[PDB]
């Protein structure tokens, strides 16, 4: 009756935008780890093996559900240089200029990933650092294939920024070209790093070698990021933002990520309507979500920062009643231009 | 942005997103260390009302300041069916990251698709601003033109996401799905 099967398994089970990656993450729980333990194995390989966005430079979310049920939220999210200012990325003139914030060292945020990955492991997994470093490790110092998806980054995306910079340059580029399918990628100074980070744990990152690696790197081309914030940075763990669809309950990444107010925001209104009924594909279907998109986006617009620095609305974004009000709006038959909608007033909702 | 799902044996659950933002960030390599440095600051609101690279929009709230996180639209997401974890999901995307997991919800909550089958769907995102009804390649023609018709100003563009998924079924049994739109990809198990 499928036309598409899903990869089954009856004890374990990784899924990754890289072969290899997904590869290590099996062998680790094949080795006894949990799933946090091939987690953080998982993104050390991937910081070696997709640098596309596998990374130890940049920063993200992790949602942890224990066997018991508890559930729970690592914010790994960069922090803003100290030095960071509201108009940083203003031209004379007063207008943003993208390559600012996109291309220039001032477009960096302090690295969290190591933090992040660490505060899990140390607290929710079962491993040693070093142990779910050595298969990024190996693959940094050994090398491994460029293949379709690499080679094709490389060549479109890379193109852009790699071949700009000396040191980028030295590792991704070769012959004057981008790394081709069927070339071999050693990068034999990320292996340095990952060794340090292993032996020295995440400290080797935001206060040794690497730290001052990072600070250097700033210092000598205008870019703000000092040993002082690398040393100030911190992983935090958060509540997760959840909701409930039709009995099933939502969890997902609350601020400073707008994804699981929105998600829950949008299926409070949807679970206004009869969704099933509709079916996928259908042009209702469609048009109830694309509205119900609408209101959430322009909400994103107004509410949505780093709760550290402001209070953000999260209950009353995430109140069945104000996604009744917004259902309300909605005309299967007619789309609302978005000039004629606004954030919502919360105030009833809060 | 990259996003990867775990269930082991036990029956726990990790689900990451984590990004260097666009596609290998600044391209900017840090010294001699080989890691490539992130350009999440453009996450951040630059000037109240001017859109950054996904088209999205801020003001006080996600503006530019010392040592703040700027606004992320990374969600990586479980559901949970009978009071057990059921679906891990999430996906790269920026402002479609959100659209794009909502999908996999409903997909597998609405119409009861499979993780694959869910996965494999065809997807369609509005941001408010750009008013514009993003689409992929993928849906009927009979179907588009009704959108049309209703008002909504349909936009066919690049594919969306990369999800990697497992869903858990009620008997332990693991399923996984990788996504189509990105090649070199896996979902394995044992």
């Amino acid at each position: 009756e499928d036309v598409f099967h899903p990869v089954r398994a009856k004890q374990g089970m990784v899924a990754s935008v890289d072969a290899t990656a997904t590869q290590v993450g099996v062998d680790i729980l094949k080795e006894g780890g949990n799933a946090v333990d091939a987690a953080v194995a998982v993104g050390y390989a991937l910081a070696v093996t997709h640098p596309q966005a596998g990374n130890l430079g940049g920063g993200g979310f992790m949602l942890i559900r224990s066997k018991n049920g508890n559930t729970t939220a690592i914010d790994f999210r960069e922090m803003a240089p100290a030095k960071a200012t509201r108009d940083m990325f203003l031209d004379d003139q007063g207008n943003p200029d993208s390559k600012k914030s996109l291309t220039s060292h001032l477009a960096s945020g302090t690295p969290g990933t190591v933090a992040g990955f660490s505060l899990a492991l140390d607290k929710y997994g079962t491993m040693p650092l070093n142990k779910v470093v050595q298969p990024a490790f190996k693959l940094a110092r050994d090398g491994f294939i460029v293949n379709d998806a690499l080679a094709d980054d490389l060549k479109t995306y890379g193109s852009e920024v790699l071949p700009n910079h000396e040191n980028s340059k030295a590792i991704f580029w070769k012959e004057g070209e981008p790394l081709k399918k069927g070339d071999t990628l050693v990068q034999a100074n990320l292996a340095k790093s990952l060794e340090m980070i292993a032996e020295n744990g995440p400290d080797e990152f935001y206060k040794g070698t690497i730290a001052e690696q990072i600070a250097q790197e700033m210092q000598k081309n205008g870019g703000l990021i000092t040993k002082e914030d690398l040393a100030a940075y911190k992983a935090v763990e958060r509540t997760p933002i959840s909701g409930d669809y039709r009995g099933y309950q939502v969890y997902s990444m609350p601020p400073p990520s707008s994804g699981g107010i929105h998600i829950v925001q949008i299926l409070n209104i949807l679970e206004n309507f009869d969704m099933k009924k509709y079916g996928f594909g259908s042009a209702d279907a469609m048009q109830i979500m694309a509205e119900a998109e609408k209101y959430a986006y322009a909400d994103r617009s107004e509410y949505l920062g780093d709760p550290d620095f402001v209070k953000v609305p999260w209950q009353a974004l995430t109140n069945k009643a104000y996604a009744k009000s917004i259902a309300d709006q909605i005309d299967i038959n007619k789309a609302k231009p978005s000039s004629e909608i606004r954030p919502g007033k919360l105030a009833p909702y809060e | 942005t990259t996003h990867y799902s775990v269930v082991d044996k036990d029956g726990n659950a990790v689900a990451v997103t984590y990004t260097l933002n666009t596609t290998f960030g600044t391209g900017i390599v840090a010294g001699e260390s080989g890691i490539l440095l992130n350009n999440q600051m453009d996450d951040f609101s630059a000037k109240p009302g001017v859109p950054n690279v996904y088209g999205l929009v801020g003001g006080d709230a996600n503006a530019v300041g010392p040592n703040k996180r700027p606004l992320s639209s990374m969600s990586p997401t479980i559901v949970v069916k009978d009071g057990k974890t059921w679906l891990v999901t999430g996906s790269p995307g920026g402002s479609r990251i959100i659209t794009t997991v909502l999908q996999m919800v409903v997909n597998s909550i609405d119409y009861g698709l499979n993780v694959a089958e869910a996965t494999n769907a065809p997807r369609f995102h509005h941001q408010w601003l750009p008013d514009e009804l993003r689409v992929e390649k993928g849906f009927s023609p009979d179907t588009l033109k009704l959108l049309e018709a209703k008002g909504q100003k349909v936009a066919l563009k690049e594919a969306m996401g990369s999800t990697q998924s497992i869903m858990v079924g009620p008997d332990g049994e693991l399923y996984g799905a990788s996504d189509p739109r990105s090649v070199d990809d896996l979902t394995a198990g044992y």
